[PDB]
């Protein structure tokens, strides 16, 4: 469905797991993250919005 | 039609069963106290009053 891919979010999340530290974000084109996501997403030492 | 089995083999580590022979180690190691931290670190959901 091109108007709706929220199965597709439901794909990739499982594969990332439930709750987990160290991820890394690449959003535009040179992101590079070292976020920590214990469910909503955080960096190390503060929040993270969008 | 005769020989003599002389049947001798195998006397080191990894076969006298030592193989891993250690004294200091560190003893008979005792956990630490599990607290809230480390609960909500192993994907803990919160229930209710500390629970």
């Amino acid at each position: 469905v091109g108007a709706d891919v929220t199965a597709l979010a439901n794909k990739i999340k499982p594969s990332s797991g439930t709750i987990s530290g160290s991820y890394e974000i690449s959003t535009g084109k040179s992101a590079s993250f070292d976020v920590d996501a214990a469910g909503k997403i955080t960096i190390g030492g503060n929040a993270a919005f969008l | 039609g005769e020989t003599i089995t002389l049947n001798l083999s195998e006397i080191s580590v990894k076969t006298l069963g030592l193989d891993g022979f250690n004294v200091n180690g560190k003893g008979v190691t005792q956990n630490r106290s599990a607290t809230v931290t480390d609960v909500i670190a192993q994907g803990g959901t919160l229930q209710g009053d500390g629970t």
